[PDB]
Order: structure tokens, then C-alpha cells, then sequence
RNA sequence: AGCUUUGCGCAGUGGCAGUAUCGUAGCCAAUGAGGUCUAUCCGAGGCGCGAUUUGCUAAUUGAAAACUUCCCAAUAGCCGUGACGACUAGUCGGCACUGGCAAUUUUUGACAGUCUCGAGACUGG
């Protein structure tokens, strides 16, 4: 699990694990992606028909 | 914000070189590529601490149209002890970085 | 509950042969 | 005063195709290139050589996809009790920490729903 809870996939855990075990981790860009596509999913979870009507 | 980005800055065109021999090049970029078009300036990337090169450098030149020829004629061009590999400089800063992130929501 | 794993580092150390806690 | 023809230059809006676009201090060409329907006729380029775009973005592989880590420690209210102190065995103030803090006067919930014109009524079968 990572440190907001979430059930880590087996991949990304090996990806942690490799990133402690050598002593560097991924760059600003891939943790900026990364980060991205969490908070990307927590907004479609979170959560046209009325304007297709509309606009008929 | 590190304050070494403002000496090649005078509307000039950086071309970032990287997988340059760690060994060699403290100025050896400097003397192979002042043949053209004259004086510049031609940093390379050495860590303190360590005395290291952690590989790119960067090469300041005065008008887009020698920065061609340059890279044209350098791109793989065997300097040192490597063949070098040439790229645009991108110096991503904050004065850019937050037009950016104003443009993506737009 | 679950904690993050504590892994241990081999390379680039500047420590002894050993390994910490 | 207005209408309109041709050639060229500059832009905007569309369609089509990538087996083709371009170069020619090389050669030949209206003093004729090239003619396999088609000839007392037709009439423009041909041959050889040479080359085969740039910025932005997304995604993946990987330990690392190039622009100047962990982690210890540390730091980070009241009722009793112990001393210190103050005032007359008792009282008070501050400090400290070695038990407790959901059973009517408080800090572990008499609250929630309904209706009527700031004010009341009904229900919890």
C-alpha cells in the first residue's frame, strides 16, 4: 500500500521497491505525471443528454 | 532558482549537448566549436562537490542561422573522447512554467 | 491497516559493508 | 459612370493525391525538343546526374529517458499524588507526572420528523 492507503499493483511496487534499493527515484516529470493521473482518477470517481435535448 | 542562467541569455540560442565524456571537455566544447562563428561562451556541467561531469553542457550561439550549419555539422561529431548528441535548450524557468499551466486550463 | 514497506539500499551507501536497522 | 478580358503579386476559405517534389557555373533545344496510329501531319521541353523537412504533445520500456532517498533521534484540561512556596491539621498559587475521566448538575448529545400565521401546535402507535 502506499501512503494514502491505496492497494498498490504489483508492478509500481516493484518500481518503489527498485527506487529504494538502488538510492534515486524517477524524475520531476514522471512524478508530475504520476501525480496527475491519481488526482485524474479521483475526479472521475468522484463523480451531454440534457444539452443534446436542448440544443435538438 | 539557480543564478548561472543569466550569462549566455542575451537573446542568443542555447543548444544543449549531452553524452559528452565525463574524463574531458572542461573547455574542449569551447575549442572545437569556436571555429564558428567567433568568441562565445561554451559551459560545461561539472558538479561541486565531486569535480564530476554530470555530462550535458550547453553552447550559447548568436543567430538561429549559425546554430544550423552548427548542429548540422556537429550532430554526432566526434569531440573528446564521444560522439556528441545535440538538442534545443529548454531552461523550463517560472516565468515560463506558470504561462504554461494558465495556458492548460484554457 | 497496511504501513509502506522500509527497504534497505546495496548501492551508493557511503556506509559500511553492512547493513543499518 | 459603372460592367467586363488577360497576365502577374499578395492573402482568406474549400476539395483532391502522396510511386513523387525539387536542384541543374552539366549537355541538347522554335536555326526545332519529342512523335508506336499517324505524317506534305503534330509542335515543347528532353536527357544525364544529385537530395528525400521542422516545432508541439501524448504513451510506453527501464532501477535510471538527462536542463544545473530514507530515517533515528530530537524537536516538536480536570480530578489524585510529590515537593517547593505562601497563608492560618486546614487553605491557596505555580510546577511536575508513576491511576482515572460515555450513568441525572455540564465535555460523549431528548433529539428527529410534521403542520400553521418573528410565534405556537402534532407525532415518535
Amino acid at each position: 500500500v502506499d501512503e494514502t492507503g491505496r492497494k498498490l499493483t504489483p508492478k509500481e511496487a516493484f518500481r518503489q521497491l527498485s527506487h529504494r534499493f538502488h538510492g534515486k527515484g524517477s524524475g520531476k516529470m514522471k512524478t508530475e505525471r504520476r501525480m496527475k493521473k491519481l488526482d485524474e482518477e479521483a475526479l472521475l470517481k468522484k463523480m451531454l443528454g440534457t444539452v443534446a435535448l436542448l440544443q435538438e | 532558482e539557480d543564478p548561472s542562467l543569466l550569462e549566455w541569455d542575451a537573446d542568443d540560442f542555447r543548444i544543449f549537448c549531452g553524452d559528452l565524456g565525463n574524463e574531458v571537455n572542461d573547455d574542449i566544447l569551447a575549442r572545437a566549436f569556436s571555429r564558428f562563428p567567433s568568441f562565445l561562451k561554451a559551459k560545461v556541467i561539472r558538479d561541486k562537490r565531486t569535480g564530476k561531469t554530470k555530462g550535458y553542457g550547453f553552447v550559447s550561439f548568436k543567430d538561429p542561422s549559425d546554430y544550423v550549419r552548427a548542429m548540422r555539422e556537429m550532430n554526432g561529431k566526434y569531440v573528446g573522447s564521444r560522439p556528441i548528441k545535440l538538442r534545443k535548450s529548454m531552461w523550463k524557468d517560472r516565468n515560463l512554467d506558470v504561462v504554461r499551466k494558465k495556458q492548460k486550463e484554457k | 491497516v497496511s504501513q509502506k514497506r522500509k527497504y534497505r539500499q546495496y548501492m551508493n551507501r557511503k556506509g559500511g559493508f553492512n547493513r543499518p536497522l
